[PDB]
């Protein structure tokens, strides 16, 4: 779920 | 919420300041695999900056995590394309993917099916040229694509109120340029009708990338595969 | 030239009088349907609608002033968009249902009869709920439908002075939409906001047409009328 | 001469 991780940062 | 209590000039400067940087591509004549690789690598790195640009779009951070994911999954190729079309304005007949990667439609023939998408992108750039699209209008259109493209697939009332806010910002920009009332809503309509073609180009581009994922000619990145798999379920 | 010399009210009455009729289906409810039958109903219906749409396009102001090659091109790119916005418009007073014909009213569970049809059904339903929420007016609808005809194929084209004529007609339809919103009592800010909301819906209608075009192209290569295959091969 | 090409004339 790469997109989720990139939105957290 | 804070995006609503904000003025038209503050909307423009916020969008301008959030603009992503122009990235570079990594000389040898092009082939099917080499050109697809450069475009895949460039798009994968542009996506990382788009995600941080989206969080700086006023009203986008007010959305839930799942709604942010949905909007970006639906609009990512549209956003890449309108930025590419914007970069290529001052280069008629050419597409400026990167400062060191300026391509014409003859070079688009290096990949099968790439020509049709190239011609559409070049047509949109010439349309922006003929309309003399300003950067303030461009950042409004790009943020509209982000919030609108996935809105039909209340948290939606917020998105629609933010969308109305950008419409007020576009009209405010045209009134500052000296356009009459008739010229304002006419230009507003002309700009928004282009978004229908940008959506059409994205759908055609989405089909083309799915073919290359099946044809297995160039390995796509995991993030790029996740964005691509979102357009089927 | 006469299209440019049209007042907004004469633009509306011309579009309203040019409206095609609501056709009926061959739908026989003695049958619960197979996939081929429900597809046959939608295919036969869309084929007869295309004939009326072709004659409707000839009454759109400015469309007749175009060369025959340009008329064919605009219709080939926009035919499904026009069928869909009409279906969505007919379905405004039937929440959660798509009124393909007065005797063919379908909900999303019946759309699951065809593989992959349910996804396009929900998009069509969401568009109809959007028109319902906005309280879309028939005067606004006929303007939007003619915008689709003139816009969807204008950037898929020396001499190119015809594209300048199309944009002049498109600007006139924009003036007509504002003229309607000004008569309904909307403020200048409300007119510009509603104008933007209506035109952003055309982006989603383009999206549904692209998805529906792939869905039909799959049905052709998986076992349609000759006019429809001729339209379907325009996307190829 | 396609079908759409002829229906537009007639
Ligand atoms: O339709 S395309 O010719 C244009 C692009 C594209 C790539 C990067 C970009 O910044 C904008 C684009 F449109 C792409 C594209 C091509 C390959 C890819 O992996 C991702 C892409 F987006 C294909
Ligand atoms: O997306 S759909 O469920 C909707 C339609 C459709 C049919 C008739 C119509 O007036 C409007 C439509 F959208 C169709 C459609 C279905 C079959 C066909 O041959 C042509 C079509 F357009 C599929």
């Amino acid at each position: 779920k790469i997109l989720h991780r990139l939105l957290q940062d | 919420s804070l995006a609503l209590s904000l003025t038209a000039d503050q909307m423009v400067s916020a969008l301008l300041d959030a603009e992503p940087p122009i990235l570079y591509s990594e000389t040898r004549p092009f082939s099917e695999a080499s050109m697809m690789g450069l475009l895949t690598n460039l798009a994968d790195r542009e996506l990382v900056h788009m995600i941080n640009w989206a969080k700086r779009v006023p009203g986008f951070v007010d959305l839930t995590l799942h709604d942010q994911v949905h909007l970006l999954e639906c609009a990512w190729l549209e956003i890449l394309m309108i930025g590419l079309v914007w970069r290529s304005m001052e280069h008629p007949g050419k597409l400026l993917f990167a400062p060191n990667l300026l391509l014409d439609r003859n070079q688009g023939k290096c990949v099968e099916g790439m020509v049709e998408i190239f011609d559409m992108l070049l047509a949109t750039s010439s349309r922006f040229r003929m309309m003399n699209l300003q950067g303030e209008e461009f950042v409004c259109l790009k943020s509209i694509i982000l919030l609108n493209s996935g809105v039909y697939t209340e948290e939606k009332d917020h998105i629609h109120r933010v969308l109305d806010k950008i419409t007020d910002t576009l009209i405010h920009l045209m009134a500052k340029a000296g356009l009459t009332l008739q010229q304002q809503h006419q230009r507003l309509a002309q700009l928004l009708l282009i978004l229908s073609h940008i959506r059409h180009m994205s759908n055609k581009g989405m089909e083309h990338l799915y073919s290359m994922k099946c044809k297995n000619v160039v390995p796509l990145s995991d993030l790029l595969l996740e964005m691509l798999d979102a357009h089927r379920l």
